[PDB]
């Protein structure tokens, strides 16, 4: 299988303060041939569908604002949001879509801190 | 920004098939869609796609020998067939649906499928 | 080429060339006077003692798994060895083992032969313990299973454990021997006496335990033999036991 | 005269203790044969491989097994495998692949046999290949033929024999940490397939042993990661 | 041309070891809570277990190690010029009295070795030779006890060392003082016959050899399988 | 008169990487397969050949330093990586590819890359 | 480099009537070794995939009309079609394969005069 | 290791090269139709012209050998039984008596060796020494005949080879008779001083070195200019 | 004894011929310098090669120069030929190709000389490439400095020599052959650019000369194909 | 470094120690009686015919084509030699001549220097032939031209095929040498007596041509001299005349 762990722990930080996180995958995750990462970044409002915010782990989703940009090359990737707010309270996933199984991450949950 | 729905939330029973169907909005050129397990602790896990425009219907390991999938492209209805029905099988489907190569763009709405014995 | 063994003027046995692989690296050798402090000296009466024992013949077929003595006890019952090991207390012996297959040019298939020194085997129920008649036969051989055993007071038989915990592919340890009838038809062990005391009490302790283990199964056309013969002959040497007579 | 760390206890020196019960006399030794001095003699020894693992012989002998298929396979492939030992999942279970794992630091050659069970009237030919370290491994014969490789006549010899090589930057590397595409692979191809008489099988086995060679060592012993409970028995 | 030293025997099964964590009280309780007591043998911690048994015969002398610390535990009428804690550790040999509660009789023999250790110097150490009757300690032994083929099987053999029992000295009016034990055990001069292949299954009992039928390794995707990736795109997966 | 296929038509944005791959069904032994750019304003232009068979990768030179080009012979793929994209690149991507050191028999399908700024 | 002028204009002929055109060539194309000129006659329909008509300027392709014939070696290549139609609409080009750059010809839409 | 024996100037030098082709008739005519005359000189055979003008000086022997062919000439009163026809050949010194017709008393002269040559044997050969009053032979002079700069410009009188003449002894009463002769020269035991470059510009006179300024060479399409090139193949892709 | 073909007349015959005037004392020879006793010595003195012949500069000496420029272009070449003597139109008019021309076979090497005029303060480099019989010609400065190469510099040495050598499958080669790509190419390529103080002229000269080496050597007399006469002049 | 030449003992000459063309391999030599048909002693005038005869400086300007002298008569009037040449009737003597350019370390040019035996020249138009005035003047350089010239009597004075009827390329077979500016600006050749005869008259042969020709073109900056002058000197060595007086007994 092929498969990757998701940030040890919530955010747990107060509002406003731009965030700088990683995912660990357990196998490698770039296509050199095409020099591409296949991975991105999830999110899942609760009551509500998923919806991704950057896709390729480059490039952020048309429609998401400038704030959330992911990064990464290799086994690890990572993802800073310029500014966290309390409107976005949703489960983060880093999923990988390299190939079935399509197997997501942990989530990261915004919890309360204020 | 186009929306997605599907069949609709049935609270079932043990050995009570349970067919998902899902519209589309979209093409059926190349593109794709699949489904994911919505549980809070099993996290999220993904079931099995077909593909459109390439005729590969593939199923998750766990549940080899277990799900099916069948559908018709001019029906634009995909359906998701299971078998041997659990209690711990409760789940909210998301029909996530790809015109991307390999990406998660666009998702569902959720049915709940929680049954009792 | 072909060669003729008589031990004990009252045996034979014919066998070609063999390789020998010597236990651990020493011959049996009779208990010298420095580790002797016991009771009285030792005797050695090898009139009969030192002989061919031929144990009966096992049909190796396509669905076996494999097979397992523990010695002495599988010569608890023959001629002068056995007369010696009840009447005597004590005692001390090492082995030589010839296994020896019937197999023609048309059948394939591969052994392994090991002598396992004090092979503590495990009960197929964990919280319950084993008993002396699973342990061992008299001297027929017990046969591991492909699947788990469900008894009480049985001894686990699934092969690819051995039945001792350990993984079978990791038995090359021991004092072994592959038999491979593409080109090779016997094999002959010598086993000394590998003990933590000078003597010991033959009935209660078992010394060690002998296993035939196929990791290749046998295959043949439909016209043929559906078994190929195995036979284990027997020969001890440097047989001791105590002594019975007044300081 | 004394610093505060005099008066300390160490868990990892070497110091003459005071003797319980003297006027004891140990009973005297005696000759058990067999005797280990070093544990390396322990890893040159010859284990089987388990090669064919795929879910569903792991609980079965099959495992052993390397099944070679009679009829006109036209070039495919008999095997293949990474050469990491006690990372990758058929070494890490032989008695080179615990040695190892106990240890953090590893630095010598491979040895690697292949025999064949199968029927004396088969004649045919194999074709095994080894790519180095810091390239990608064969998708053919040709790509096979065209590197380092020996061709392993079943019908003259039935035992091969491969010695890998040891190639690396350092004096030792780690045990456990995760190297592609720079490990080294072994490749076995079909170069002409099985032919038999009328009679024998059309079928036979392969086995593989893999052992230490004599340029072997080790460092940094460590806890083994494969004893997993925590709890005193009992 | 590396060398090989730290592979050697000497080198793999002399290192010290936590076998033992107690905790024992000093002034009320039931008796059984005023002492600790433990049998030497290594068939309890798993992974000393396990890198001694992977040889049949061994033989070593006995370096032992204690390790104590104590407070003041909570409470009212608690002490406050108690001036400091003697402890008295007692190793009892094969075959000799055993104490059955504190300020017994047994604690005042004069065979059995005992230290008295005022608290706050350096841990209290000692060492005993290879104490048995045979020639060697057998990790495996397939046999019973008795002549008759009937007993225990494989237990109650030769591979007795000790017990070792610690107790407080001073006796307190005022105030109960908790104390805890560690126990450091590792063999010296070691020597060890007929190597054994590396367990398998996980330990079940700690007196049996017993066991589940454990597959032989971890599963893989295909037999002629790699690392090398396949990514996922127009082609056929 | 075998058919052929590529990736197809996106609508990308500025600076976006976008390769275009290319199906195979022929034979990879002396063959090749290369590419052009049908634009009404600037004609019929090619951009780099790949050489199946025989590892020999060239570009035009009024994209050196721009475009790279990468296959696979097992997976029978062929990618154009784009770098420092302009606006004006949008054009109809054909897969041109022969069974020949000199002709042009088998013609692509098209790919559309146009561009929002 | 080498290049190639087309035509200076389109056909502008009535429907029905046979058309010769030529492709000048900037450069020589005839080998004496191999005695073939290195050039080909392309028909590029509008809006779906181009497809030459003539290879080596003197072989027919199979699956193309009789009506169509190459000619033309060294710097001159010319085209003959017995009979101009209105269905067949494209873009004529003379596209060489001798030597790198690939170019291609100069652009003839076939015009409207009915 | 290559030979270089070919390319000396015996070898370059050598070889025998038809200078003059004449023909005459036998029976009346006018006079001088009935003998054939060629001066030596080796200024009118272009090819050999600049073969010899490689050098400034020579010095040879000449070898001579001349090719008579003879028919019947078409007309009336033709002759049935004409026996056999003789030739004569006869070399005349710089400064010896020389013939202005047939029939004349200078082909009696003592001081001109002559060959009489019957129809039917092999060609007639003479080797004629080097003769001149100077020690060798001048393509090149630059100066003139008298040494006040007057005369013909680059004429030496110090070279002169002489004169051959032919005529049929035959006197023969009926039917005209028309022969052809060919003159074969060749030089032997050459030595040759001071090379030259070869020319350039076409001959226009067999007196003179006059000349029109042609080109030094072919033109070219560039500088930077190699043709043919390759093809996108195999090799150059 | 005799054959009818014993009496001929073969044009390639040496018998001697009798003297027709004996007796003659012929003048006593002198000594006159510059003897040859082979047409080799003709073929290796330096002669200058017309390399700028553009179709405009071979009705003047402008066609012997070549001419290098001073400005910013740095990877742009200088000149460039085909070494085939005695056929190119380079080579030959000179004594090289002439005496080439005369004959049908030759084999050797070929000397080739540059001399820079230009002022005595002008500095560069050149980049002279040679490329082998079987092979293109280099298109830019890196292929060519890949080759075989030499770097000439017009500051330390005024005049650079290059030796062609000998590549052949045969012994002797042809002078008029079907000789295409697969004979050699010389080129020259800038290398840094002409480097000239305040005063001295910004552009310069290149002479080149061409000669034959040791080994050199020819076969089978021919007749010339510069003559196109016929006709006994006057 | 330099060096001084005191020939004749009334002209010297500072030249620096450089390279020297002898020849055809032969340095000039007396005749002696072996070579001689005739028995009558040759004399020897020595005292005025080795000396140092500097002839004209001339001009080398940046459209210039070449210059010619002929030789044995650039000489006519030079000391005691035009005299001699004109009291006895057979001569014969060897030359040294020197060639030297004065020019600076900013000009550019390379002259090839000639001494051609026996340069029969041709017309300029071809049918007719030529003249004594066209050939030669007694002092003054005659020089080529860049275009074909188109005289009734004169010589054909086209620089690129030396007159001759050769190209000039290919003129290095014969006693050359160049001067090249950047590093050389002197040119010294010794020339023997060559002729198919043992002595010849002096005013009707010319033994041979001098030519001096720019194969590349002289070149300088805006502020320079405009011109480089280049000085010709001649020296006859072993000069033997014929003798006037009675071999028979008087």
């Amino acid at each position: 299988y092929i498969e990757a762990s998701q940030s040890p722990s919530s955010l747990a930080v107060s509002v406003g303060e731009k965030v700088t996180m990683s995912c660990k995958s357990s196998q490698s995750l770039l296509y050199s041939s095409n020099q591409k990462n296949y991975l991105a970044w999830f999110q899942q409002k609760p009551g509500q569908s998923p919806k991704l915010l950057i896709y390729w782990a480059s490039t952020r989703e048309s429609g998401v604002p400038d704030r959330f940009t992911g990064s990464g090359s290799g086994t690890d990737f990572t993802l800073t949001i310029s500014s966290v707010k309390a409107e976005d309270l949703a489960v983060y996933y880093c999923q990988q879509y390299y190939s079935y199984p399509y197997t997501f991450g942990g989530g990261t949950k915004l919890k309360i801190k204020r | 920004e186009v929306q997605l729905q599907q069949s609709g939330p049935e609270l079932a029973r043990p050995w009570a098939s349970v067919k998902i169907s899902c519209q589309a909005f979209y093409t059926f050129s190349n593109y794709g869609m699949q489904w994911v397990k919505q549980s809070p602790g099993q996290g999220l896990e993904w079931i099995g796609p077909f593909y459109p425009g390439n005729a590969d219907t593939s199923y998750n390991q766990k549940f080899k020998g277990k799900a099916t999938l069948t559908a018709d492209k001019s029906s634009s209805t995909a359906y998701m067939q299971f078998s041997s029905l659990t209690s711990e099988d409760s789940a909210v489907y998301y029909c996530a649906r790809v015109v991307a190569t390999t990406d998660f763009d666009y998702w569902g709405q959720g049915t709940t499928v929680t049954v009792s014995s | 080429r072909v060669r003729s063994i008589t031990l004990g003027n009252s045996t034979i046995t014919t066998q070609e060339c063999a390789n020998v692989v010597v236990g651990y690296g020493v011959w049996p050798s009779y208990l010298q006077d420095n580790e002797a402090t016991a009771e009285d000296q030792p005797t050695q009466p090898d009139v009969a003692t030192c002989r061919f024992y031929t144990l009966d013949s096992i049909q190796w077929q396509k669905e076996s798994d494999g097979w397992w003595w523990k010695f002495p006890e599988a010569l608890k019952n023959m001629g002068l060895f056995g007369q010696n090991m009840e009447y005597h207390y004590l005692g001390r012996s090492g082995y030589t083992i010839h296994v020896q297959c019937n197999a023609s040019k048309f059948h394939q298939g591969c052994l392994l032969v090991v002598c396992v020194p004090e092979a503590e085997m495990g009960c197929s129920d964990v919280e319950r313990e084993v008993v002396a008649a699973s342990l061992s036969s008299e001297d027929t051989a017990k046969s591991f299973s492909r699947t788990e055993s469900n008894g009480q007071h049985t001894v686990q038989t699934v092969v690819y454990n051995a039945g001792m915990g350990v993984g079978v592919g990791n038995l090359t340890i021991f004092p072994h021997q592959w038999i491979n009838l593409r080109t090779n038809n016997s094999a002959t062990i010598v086993m000394p006496y590998i003990n933590s005391v000078p003597m010991d009490n033959m009935f209660r302790h078992y010394n060690f335990t002998l296993m035939i283990i196929p990791f290749a199964k046998l295959e043949y056309t439909e016209q043929a033999s559906n078994y190929v013969p195995i036979t284990v002959t027997v020969a001890p040497m440097c047989a001791e036991y105590n002594g019975l007579r007044l300081a | 005269m004394l610093t505060p760390g005099s008066n300390q206890f160490l868990t990892s020196d070497d110091f003459q203790s005071p003797s319980a019960m003297p006027q004891f006399d140990v009973t005297p030794e005696m000759k058990i044969p067999g005797e280990v001095h070093n544990l390396m003699e322990i890893a040159e020894v010859d284990s089987v491989v388990p090669v064919n693992n795929t879910k569903e012989n792991i609980n079965s002998m099959e495992a052993y097994r390397i099944p070679v298929t009679g009829g006109d396979q036209l070039h495919t492939q008999v095997f293949g495998f990474q050469m990491q030992p006690g990372l990758n999942s058929v070494f890490k279970r032989t008695l080179l692949g615990e040695i190892l794992n106990y240890y953090a630091h590893w630095s010598g050659s491979v040895k690697l046999t292949f025999v064949f069970c199968g029927s004396a009237m088969a004649t045919g030919k194999f074709l095994l290949a080894y790519s180095p370290p810091g390239a990608s491994p064969p998708q053919n014969r040709k790509q096979a033929m065209l590197g380092t490789h020996v061709i392993w006549d079943v019908g003259l010899q039935s035992s091969c024999v491969l010695c890998i090589p040891w190639i690396s930057q350092t004096h030792y590397r780690l045990v456990q940490q995760d190297e592609y595409t720079s490990a080294g692979y072994v490749t076995c191809w079909y170069q002409t397939g099985l032919i038999v008489p009328p009679g024998a099988p059309p079928s036979c086995t392969i086995l593989c042993f893999a052992s230490a060679c004599n340029d072997f060592s080790v460092r940094n012993l460590r806890d083994t990661p494969f004893i997993e409970q925590t709890q005193l028995l009992q | 041309y590396h060398s090989r030293t730290e592979s050697s025997i000497e080198n793999f099964l002399c290192r010290a070891a936590c076998v033992y964590i107690a905790t024992y009280a000093s002034a009320g309780g039931t008796p059984t809570e005023r002492y600790a007591s433990w049998r030497i043998n290594t068939r309890q911690m798993v992974q000393l277990r396990r890198k001694f048994e992977l040889f049949t015969y061994l033989r070593f002398d006995m370096e032992i190690t204690f390790v104590i610390t104590s407070t003041q535990d909570p409470g009212t009428q608690l002490a406050q010029d108690m001036p400091v804690l003697t402890h008295q550790i007692m190793y009892i040999p094969p075959g000799g009295p055993v104490p059955n509660s504190a300020t017994d009789f047994a604690w005042q023999s004069s065979t059995n070795p005992s230290i008295f250790w005022t608290e706050g110097c350096a841990p209290a150490r000692m060492s005993v030779p290879f104490i048995s009757i045979g020639n060697a300690y057998s990790n495996f032994y397939d046999g019973w006890s008795h002549f008759t083929q009937e007993g225990v099987y494989g237990f109650n053999s030769l591979n007795n060392m000790g017990h070792i029992y610690v107790r407080h000295v001073n006796e307190q009016s005022l105030g109960v003082s908790t104390s805890t034990l560690r126990v450091y055990f590792k063999p010296k001069h070691v020597r060890a016959w007929v190597p054994r292949p590396p367990r398998l299954s996980p330990y079940v009992k700690s007196s049996n050899v017993n066991f589940k039928p454990t597959a032989v390794t971890t599963e893989r995707k295909d037999i002629n399988d790699v690392g090398t990736l396949r990514p996922v795109g127009y082609t056929n997966h």
